[PDB]
């Protein structure tokens, strides 16, 4: 029931209207590495953004846009939500299935598992 | 009848069967790899995947070699770091100087790979090669100069999407991948080649040039033009999409979108 | 020098005609015979130097035709057809003089006999005779190293080649006669060029120290 | 020297810059070339500090000689591709030569 | 001195030939790996 | 070290790994192993330190 | 308990026939004693064969030396429902022998019955001995043979009556050399690129069409009827101990009278060179850096040769290799550097590709090679080719990139002295 909502200093509307996510990123399919899917994050719902007149350039009005936090376990961040009064959804961490990988089944004599070319 | 191995001494009990590589990845270790990829058939050529085993005179491709109990896996041995400085050296050797123009410039496989486990400097005094480039349609823009011969397009092609049409042809350092006609890889995955690539010889054509891969940001979300239900992350910078990517969900999309969805 | 990729020219395009003779395609037949059913694809190599020996050279359409009597992927009748170097993926002389510049061969003067081409021919390395009767091609160990220099032709090691040698056996070729295979020095094989310093007695015969338990 | 821009695109320089004052945009252009749609340095973030000099791989982005470019509007300090590819040709002949004096010592 | 007059199709003539006497294949099962 | 320090300007435009180090450094920068450390100067407005 | 080998009386020869003056066909294959009692050898049981190959101590003819019948005895095991093959390797592929070839060509009738006694070891249907495409004439020779062991029954349907069933198959290649590799030449006869396969998965376990298939020399399977007939300890007497039987060998270069003979193994090199090969061309004094087994293996100076035994162990010991047991000799009037850059150039041409440290180091190798014979280096390089040689070392899928490293490494360490000297008198020439 710990409630720093007050001692925060954040204004009332990001307090209530925004929805945080708790998740551990996926990996950037481009790449193999998996380091970057170690460790849960959380972020912020994302909010309106405009071109400035002038330039061009993304303008924004929204103060927590780029605030992302790392947690090492999901009731940490749980925790954090709660104690600063966020409404928070939690993604359940998902991990590469175990496979079964054979270099002899590439020359199978009787399965499909037989590859063309090397 | 899980069997007794030992990652860096560290006791891991594995199915037989499993390779080095999956019982280093019990442990964390994530052994360094460019033609390996879990989805598709193991192949060996790249050789980043060399490791010492304790007490064993030959490093041995820790994607292709099943383990046997008892062995001890030197991931960071004085021998494993040589033969991964050797394989990057060998494998920029004859690499683009293409970086500030190559899209998987920030998200390469291979320039990582360099920055962590390779060396800094080049001891390369001559030519490179260049390969002419291949068209294999409107999607997938081809600078095969960056090849590294990892075969994994061709292994995806064979394997995932059925098509065997991109292959090896030729030998030695000459050896190029790609159709040997003017064919065109037509299929509902073929996109999913731009992914699979380590490095940014095949890459999207729609996507070109129009952003760099620390800029954007990643918002995980569902596509809609199907209803697979595939899950992919969306990328968008200063608030305008910039490209779909296959997020990983082994029940429904194992790593892979669609042409429409992508 | 020759090129990985195929560009289509009305001589090589995908509607060049080319189909197997019905003895060839017995053969044809015969070869795939010999591997095992389910594995047809093993009479890829066969097959293509069917065709070759057919055409005298393998055009695209001579590789889709050998992929659809198979049943195999055409894209691996490319990779087969570029892998191995015999295949001829252009037309090529009615002759093909390939000399092996290797180091066994090398040391044996071999570069002389491969000069003595160049100058009877008017042809450079890697280049064909405006009669189109004589391609001139180095390459590696033919297997005859021992008796070198050695050049083969379409499917003839002519070796212990000395540069006369050579310019004879391309004017026989020229005029239409076929040279005899085999060393064009004294020696028949691999035997010393002096005399037999092994094997100069009879063969011992059958029965010769047979093990007793046997 | 033929006149085509030194940028390719990069946007490592962007990725450099310490106060986030170089937004570039980028397509491919008609020839088919890796060129920049939009290349904007905010003249009143920037810090001056002479990254994207020594970070911009093919020497597109310089650093000149001129320092009395002051404004009578905060606008005017907020350049454009165009004004910044107007600078380099104005000062193009200092440019080359004090490159050309400090590329050595680079 | 045999081998000096051998022709373009002789070894698959004789391959051709050979075929009646050779014994029958082994089957996979299957008609190939794609099938 | 090409991976702490960026490499040379002709190095960078000649070899492809001083190019990838270039690239990442000042794209990324270099990672630093982790951990904390107080570091003090004698600077000239007396000592002057960074907890980093 | 012989000290010095060297000297092998044609009675002990098993290649009779070897320089093809006797009939090659049935009948003078018969008359030489080939395809004498085979039967009874058929009968008497595949674990009777692969132990007199075992007590022969024969080690494979290849050139990886393997011993030859626990190799044999790894297909032993039980079948599993699935074919057996036997796979005869006559690639003959490396530059400098031609032993194979003349195996082949001359005496077809040794190698048939050595298939038919090795698959009865073996427990194998069929043996398919692939041979280069470029021995077209020895291949119509060999199938002439075997049309004349069909018509015969010594193969076939109850062969020699042993109520066994064998088929030899004569597989030709399409150029090139890597298809000597075991794993390549089962891939090439499957019909895909002669890529070689990752060993961790053996070729006695899966192999052709995903078979048990073990790949020999052509050699060592045709040395099989006669170890058979003979005896395991008659092969056993002949060489050192490990390095037992008499091996046929290639002398080519520069030599006086460029031959194959066949002699015991562990032959002095002097003895064999002067006795078979009529001596160096100008005398022993001008050898220089004679390359004991072939390319692959490692050259050797003449101060090593002059005393050195042909015999696996003992040219490990010299830093170099018996292998295919030819012998290139290269006279004092040779570039060394050209010719090691010219069969770096070979391996190469022959490189398959698949594997990076092969595919780009050989060629890198063989840029530094040419460079170096132009004399067009730095004299730091030498190391810097010393390290590249070995990261391709060791780390290849195929033994071609130690066959690659190998002669780098030792023109590297017998001849270092000329690399420099030529290197200093090229920038004295450009100044
Ligand atoms: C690049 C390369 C080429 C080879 N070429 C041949 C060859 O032409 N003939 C051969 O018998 N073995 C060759 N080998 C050796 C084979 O891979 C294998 O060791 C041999 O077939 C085993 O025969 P064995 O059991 O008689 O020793 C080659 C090996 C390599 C790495
Ligand atoms: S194009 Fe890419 S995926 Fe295909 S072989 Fe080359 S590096 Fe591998
Ligand atoms: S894919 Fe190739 S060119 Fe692009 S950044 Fe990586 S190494 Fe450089
Ligand atoms: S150097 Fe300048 S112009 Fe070129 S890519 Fe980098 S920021 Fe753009
Ligand atoms: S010099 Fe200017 S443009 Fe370059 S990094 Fe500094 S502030 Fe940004
Ligand atoms: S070492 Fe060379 S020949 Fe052998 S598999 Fe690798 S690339 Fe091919
Ligand atoms: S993918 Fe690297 S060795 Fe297998």
């Amino acid at each position: 029931k710990l409630d720093i909502t007050t001692l925060t200093g954040v204004p009332e509307e990001h307090i209530k209207t925004r929805k945080v996510r708790i998740f551990v990123p996926a990996r950037n399919n481009m790449q193999s590495g998996v380091n970057n899917t170690k460790k849960w994050k959380m972020e912020f719902d994302t909010r309106e953004r405009w071109e400035n007149p002038l330039m061009g350039w993304s303008s924004t009005a929204d103060p927590l846009s780029n605030l992302v936090l790392t947690f090492s376990t999901k009731e940490d961040a749980v925790a954090f939500a709660e104690k600063n009064g966020w409404s928070f959804d939690v993604e359940e961490r998902k991990v590469p299935k175990p496979k079964s990988k054979s270099y002899g089944a590439n020359f199978s004599w009787n399965k499909r598992t037989r590859v063309s070319t090397k | 009848n899980l069997i007794e191995v030992f990652v860096d001494g560290q006791s891991v009990m594995v199915e037989p069967g499993t390779t080095v590589l999956q019982a280093c990845e019990k442990v964390g270790m994530q052994i360094p790899r460019f033609c390996y990829h879990e989805r598709l058939s193991v192949a060996g050529n790249c050789r980043m995947c060399l490791v010492e085993i304790e007490k064993a005179p030959k490093v041995v491709a820790a994607c292709a070699m099943p383990v046997m109990k008892g062995w001890n896996i030197l991931t960071n041995s004085e021998k494993s770091k040589k033969a991964r400085e050797g394989v990057m050296e060998f494998l920029l050797a004859n690499h683009p100087l293409d970086c500030p123009i190559c899209d998987q410039g920030g998200e390469c496989d291979l320039q990582d790979q360099s920055m962590m486990f390779g060396s800094d400097r080049s001891r390369f005094l001559e030519g490179k090669r260049a390969v002419e480039d291949k068209n294999i349609g409107p999607l997938v823009k081809t600078i095969m100069t960056r090849c590294i011969q990892c075969t994994r397009c061709i292994r995806f092609a064979s394997e995932i999407a059925g098509v065997d049409d991109l292959g090896t042809t030729g030998r030695g350092n000459d050896m190029q991948v790609g159709t040997y006609i003017e064919k065109m890889f037509m299929s509902e995955l073929s996109g999913n080649i731009i992914d699979i690539c380590p490095v940014g010889a095949l890459t999207s054509k729609p996507y070109a040039f129009t952003a760099r891969p620390w800029e954007t940001r990643k918002t995980e979300s569902i596509d809609v033009m199907d209803a697979v239900g595939s899950n992919i992350v969306v990328s968008t910078r200063t608030g305008e999409v910039m490209r779909i990517l296959p997020r990983m969900h082994e029940d429904i999309n194992e790593e892979w979108i669609s042409d429409k969805t992508r | 020098g020759a090129l990985f990729v195929h560009r289509d020219t009305p001589e090589n395009n995908p509607d060049t005609p080319f189909d197997f003779t019905p003895e060839n395609y017995k053969r044809i037949e015969a070869i795939v015979k010999n591997y095992p059913e389910g594995h047809k694809a093993a009479a890829v190599l066969p097959v293509l130097d069917l065709a070759q020996r057919q055409n005298g050279w393998l055009p695209i359409s001579a590789m889709n035709k050998v992929a659809e009597i198979l049943q195999v992927p055409p894209m691996r009748v490319y990779e087969v057809a570029t892998f191995y170097t015999m295949y001829n993926r252009k037309p090529v002389g009615k002759y093909h003089i390939q000399v092996c510049t290797t180091t066994p061969c090398m040391l044996r003067n071999s570069d002389s006999i491969l000069e003595a081409i160049q100058k009877k021919l008017g042809i450079k390395v890697g280049e064909t005779t405006p009669d189109k009767l004589f391609t001139l091609i180095e390459v590696e160990c033919l297997g005859a190293c021992v008796n070198a220099p050695m050049v083969q032709i379409n499917d003839n090691y002519y070796e212990d080649l000395t540069p006369k040698d050579i310019e004879e056996i391309i004017d026989e070729l020229k005029a239409g006669k076929i040279p005899k295979p085999g060393p064009r020095s004294g020696r028949f094989s691999c035997e010393p060029a002096g005399g037999l310093t092994s094997l100069t007695e009879p063969p011992k015969g059958p029965g010769f120290g047979v093990q007793a338990g046997l | 020297p033929s006149g085509e821009e030194r940028c390719i695109a990069c946007k490592l320089c962007e990725a450099v810059c310490p106060a986030q004052a170089i937004t570039i945009e980028a397509e491919p252009r008609a020839d088919g070339s890796r060129r920049t749609t939009r290349y904007d340095i905010d003249m009143t973030k920037c810090i001056y500090c002479g990254f994207c000099q020594e970070a911009c791989p093919v020497d597109a982005i310089v650093e000149g000689p001129n320092f009395e470019f002051s404004t009578e509007t905060h606008e005017e300090l907020l350049y454009n591709k165009e004004k910044l590819l107007n600078n380099g040709d104005k000062w193009e002949a200092e440019i080359a030569a004090n490159i050309q004096a400090d590329y050595l010592y680079r | 001195l045999q081998h000096h007059e051998y022709s373009t199709y002789t070894f698959l003539d004789l391959n051709v030939e050979l075929s009646k006497f050779r014994m029958p294949q082994p089957s996979s099962g299957r008609q190939s790996p794609r099938h | 070290d090409a991976k702490v320090s960026p490499p040379k300007r002709a190095e960078m435009k000649t070899s492809m790994e001083s190019l990838i180090h270039h690239f990442k450094l000042y794209t990324e920068g270099y990672q630093v192993p982790p951990g904390a450390t107080y570091t003090a100067i004698e600077a000239p407005k007396g000592e002057f330190g960074v907890y980093l | 308990k012989k000290t010095s080998f060297g000297s092998l009386k044609d009675e002990d020869r098993i290649f009779t026939n070897l320089y093809g003056r006797h009939d090659w066909r049935l009948k003078g294959a018969q008359s030489r004693g080939d395809w004498y009692k085979t039967k009874e050898i058929l009968l008497k049981g595949p674990d009777w064969i692969l132990g007199e190959v075992k007590t022969s101590g024969l080690r494979g003819r290849g050139g990886a030396g393997f011993p030859t019948g626990l190799k044999w005895s790894f297909m032993n095991k039980p079948s599993d429902g699935r074919p057996k093959y036997l796979v005869v390797n006559a690639d003959e592929g490396e530059p400098g022998t031609c032993k194979d070839r003349e195996i082949i060509r001359h005496d077809p009738h040794k190698l048939v019955e050595g298939c038919l006694v090795g698959g009865r070891a073996m427990g194998a249907r069929a043996a398919y001995i692939y041979i280069r495409g470029e021995f077209y004439n020895e291949a119509s020779n060999l199938q002439v043979a075997i049309r004349e062991a069909y018509e015969a029954g010594l193969i076939g349907k109850n062969a020699c009556g042993s109520g066994y069933d064998f088929d030899v198959f004569v597989v030709r290649g399409a150029g090139a050399y890597i298809c000597g590799e075991e794993t390549a030449l089962i891939e090439s006869i499957e019909g895909k690129q002669g890529k070689p396969r990752l060993k961790p998965p053996f070729p006695a376990d899966v192999g052709v069409f995903g078979c048990p298939t073990t790949v020999a020399n052509v050699e060592t399977v045709a040395v099989s009827p006669t170890i058979c007939r003979r005896g395991g300890a008659w092969f056993a007497s002949f060489g050192r101990e490990r390095n037992s039987g008499t091996k046929l060998f290639n002398i080519s270069g520069h030599v006086n009278h460029p031959c194959t003979v066949e002699e015991e193994m562990s032959v002095p090199l002097k003895e064999l060179i002067e006795k078979h090969a009529g001596g160096v061309i100008g005398g022993w004094d001008n050898l220089l850096a004679v390359i004991p087994g072939g390319s692959s293996t490692p050259l050797i100076p003449k101060s090593v040769c002059e005393t050195v035994l042909m015999d696996f162990d003992a040219l490990v010991q010299a830093q170099t290799g018996l292998g295919t047991a030819a012998v290139i000799v290269m006279d004092r009037s040779t570039d060394i550097v050209k010719a090691i850059a010219r069969l770096i150039e070979f391996y190469k041409h022959e490189s398959c590709g698949q594997c990076t440290p092969c595919r780009e180091g050989v060629d890198w190798m063989n840029k530094v090679m040419a460079r170096f014979v132009k004399g067009d280096a730095r004299p730091a390089e030498i190391d810097s080719l010393w390290e590249i040689s070995k990261q391709i070392e060791g780390h290849t899928i195929c033994a071609l990139g130690d066959g690659a490293a190998w002669p780098v490494q030792g023109l590297i360490r017998h001849f270092r002295p000329e690399l420099e000297e030529r290197m200093q008198q090229f920038a004295l020439q450009h100044q």
